[PDB]
Protein backbone atom coordinates (compact mmCIF):
# COMPACT_ATOMS: atom_id res chain seq x y z
CA UNK A 1 0.00 0.00 0.00
CA UNK A 2 1.15 3.60 -0.64
CA UNK A 3 -0.79 5.93 2.19
CA UNK A 4 -0.41 9.13 -0.29
CA UNK A 5 -2.81 7.73 -2.28
CA UNK A 6 -6.87 8.21 -1.70
CA UNK A 7 -7.11 4.57 -0.23
CA UNK A 8 -4.18 2.18 0.85
CA UNK A 9 -3.61 0.70 -2.68
CA UNK A 10 -0.64 -0.97 -4.41
CA UNK A 11 0.69 0.47 -7.22
CA UNK A 12 -0.96 -2.43 -8.93
CA UNK A 13 -3.79 -2.22 -7.03
CA UNK A 14 -4.72 1.49 -8.25
CA UNK A 15 -4.59 0.11 -11.66
CA UNK A 16 -6.81 -2.87 -10.82
CA UNK A 17 -9.29 -0.68 -9.31
CA UNK A 18 -9.38 2.17 -11.41
CA UNK A 19 -9.67 -0.06 -14.90
CA UNK A 20 -12.48 -1.87 -12.93
CA UNK A 21 -16.36 -0.09 -13.64
CA UNK A 22 -18.95 -1.58 -11.62
CA UNK A 23 -22.58 -0.79 -12.90
CA UNK A 24 -24.71 -1.39 -10.18
CA UNK A 25 -28.12 0.09 -8.99
CA UNK A 26 -27.61 2.69 -5.78
CA UNK A 27 -24.25 3.53 -6.65
CA UNK A 28 -25.66 4.85 -9.86
CA UNK A 29 -28.00 7.24 -8.69
CA UNK A 30 -31.24 8.81 -10.85
CA UNK A 31 -31.58 11.26 -13.99
CA UNK A 32 -33.97 14.13 -12.70
CA UNK A 33 -33.06 12.31 -8.92
CA UNK A 34 -36.74 11.61 -6.90
CA UNK A 35 -35.89 11.96 -3.61
CA UNK A 36 -33.15 13.07 -1.05
CA UNK A 37 -29.70 14.44 -1.34
CA UNK A 38 -27.43 13.17 -4.82
CA UNK A 39 -25.16 12.73 -1.59
CA UNK A 40 -23.80 9.35 -0.32
CA UNK A 41 -26.81 7.15 -0.67
CA UNK A 42 -29.33 9.93 0.56
CA UNK A 43 -31.07 9.93 -2.76
CA UNK A 44 -33.21 6.78 -3.95
CA UNK A 45 -32.20 5.16 -6.38
CA UNK A 46 -34.17 1.63 -7.91
CA UNK A 47 -33.16 2.20 -11.81
CA UNK A 48 -36.89 2.34 -13.84
CA UNK B 1 -58.03 12.03 -31.05
CA UNK B 2 -55.59 13.63 -28.51
CA UNK B 3 -53.14 15.75 -29.54
CA UNK B 4 -50.06 15.83 -26.38
CA UNK B 5 -47.54 17.36 -28.87
CA UNK B 6 -46.49 20.94 -27.96
CA UNK B 7 -48.23 24.01 -27.65
CA UNK B 8 -50.43 25.15 -24.67
CA UNK B 9 -53.31 23.40 -23.57
CA UNK B 10 -56.87 24.63 -24.69
CA UNK B 11 -59.07 21.72 -22.89
CA UNK B 12 -58.97 20.42 -19.51
CA UNK B 13 -61.23 19.05 -17.16
CA UNK B 14 -64.14 21.56 -14.61
CA UNK B 15 -61.87 20.44 -11.99
CA UNK B 16 -59.73 23.65 -10.34
CA UNK B 17 -56.15 23.94 -11.04
CA UNK B 18 -53.82 22.89 -8.73
CA UNK B 19 -50.38 23.71 -9.48
CA UNK B 20 -47.11 21.66 -9.45
CA UNK B 21 -45.89 20.26 -5.85
CA UNK B 22 -41.86 19.69 -5.86
CA UNK B 23 -40.58 16.56 -3.88
CA UNK B 24 -43.62 14.95 -2.61
CA UNK B 25 -44.95 12.07 -3.95
CA UNK B 26 -48.25 13.02 -5.91
CA UNK B 27 -51.06 11.94 -8.81
CA UNK B 28 -49.68 13.23 -11.92
CA UNK B 29 -51.41 13.32 -14.99
CA UNK B 30 -49.98 15.69 -17.75
CA UNK B 31 -49.86 15.38 -21.78
CA UNK B 32 -51.28 12.12 -21.54
CA UNK B 33 -48.38 10.50 -19.15
CA UNK B 34 -50.08 9.91 -15.38
CA UNK B 35 -48.80 7.26 -12.97
CA UNK B 36 -48.19 7.99 -9.27
CA UNK B 37 -44.49 9.76 -8.91
CA UNK B 38 -42.37 13.25 -7.88
CA UNK B 39 -42.32 16.11 -9.86
CA UNK B 40 -39.26 18.21 -10.59
CA UNK B 41 -38.26 20.61 -13.31
CA UNK B 42 -36.05 19.58 -16.29
CA UNK B 43 -32.20 19.02 -16.07
CA UNK B 44 -32.77 16.71 -18.89
CA UNK B 45 -32.15 17.68 -22.23
CA UNK B 46 -34.81 17.25 -24.41
CA UNK B 47 -35.38 18.16 -28.20
CA UNK B 48 -38.77 20.34 -29.08
CA UNK B 49 -40.65 17.06 -31.22
CA UNK B 50 -39.27 14.91 -27.75
CA UNK B 51 -40.33 17.04 -24.85
CA UNK B 52 -42.37 14.25 -23.00
CA UNK B 53 -41.45 10.58 -22.12
CA UNK B 54 -42.07 7.10 -21.75
CA UNK B 55 -39.44 4.56 -20.73
CA UNK B 56 -38.66 1.15 -21.98
CA UNK B 57 -40.13 0.24 -18.30
CA UNK B 58 -43.64 1.67 -19.52
CA UNK B 59 -43.55 4.68 -17.21
CA UNK B 60 -43.28 8.23 -17.26
CA UNK B 61 -39.95 9.94 -17.65
CA UNK B 62 -40.62 13.31 -18.75
CA UNK B 63 -43.70 15.93 -19.47
CA UNK B 64 -44.23 19.21 -20.87
CA UNK B 65 -46.27 21.27 -18.21
CA UNK B 66 -49.68 22.11 -20.17
CA UNK B 67 -49.53 25.69 -18.66
CA UNK B 68 -46.35 26.60 -18.39
CA UNK B 69 -43.11 26.48 -20.88
CA UNK B 70 -41.05 24.54 -18.54
CA UNK B 71 -40.68 20.77 -19.26
CA UNK B 72 -41.21 18.80 -16.18
CA UNK B 73 -38.72 15.68 -15.46
CA UNK B 74 -41.05 12.99 -13.38
CA UNK B 75 -39.34 10.43 -11.36
CA UNK B 76 -41.65 7.45 -9.81
CA UNK B 77 -42.34 7.92 -6.10
CA UNK B 78 -39.66 6.58 -3.40
CA UNK B 79 -39.43 2.94 -1.81
CA UNK B 80 -37.27 1.20 -0.20
CA UNK B 81 -37.11 -2.35 1.35
CA UNK B 82 -37.92 -3.29 5.22
CA UNK B 83 -34.97 -5.33 6.76
CA UNK B 84 -36.04 -5.69 10.04
CA UNK B 85 -33.56 -6.77 12.69
CA UNK B 86 -34.83 -9.16 15.49
CA UNK B 87 -33.56 -12.18 17.71
CA UNK B 88 -35.27 -15.62 18.32
CA UNK B 89 -38.28 -15.90 19.95
CA UNK B 90 -36.71 -17.61 22.97
CA UNK B 91 -35.79 -13.87 23.74
CA UNK B 92 -37.74 -10.68 24.36
CA UNK B 93 -38.18 -9.07 20.19
CA UNK B 94 -36.42 -6.06 19.34
CA UNK B 95 -37.35 -4.25 16.03
CA UNK B 96 -34.58 -1.98 14.23
CA UNK B 97 -35.65 -1.40 10.71
CA UNK B 98 -33.31 -0.32 7.74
Amino acid sequence: PDPSKPSKRSPIEDLLFNKVTLADAGFIKQYGDCLGDIAARDLICAQK
Amino acid sequence: SFELLHAPATVCGPKKSTNLVKNKCVNFNFNGLTGTGVLTESNKKFLPFQQFGRDIADTTDAVRDPQTLEILDITPCSFGGVSVITPGTNTSNQVAVL
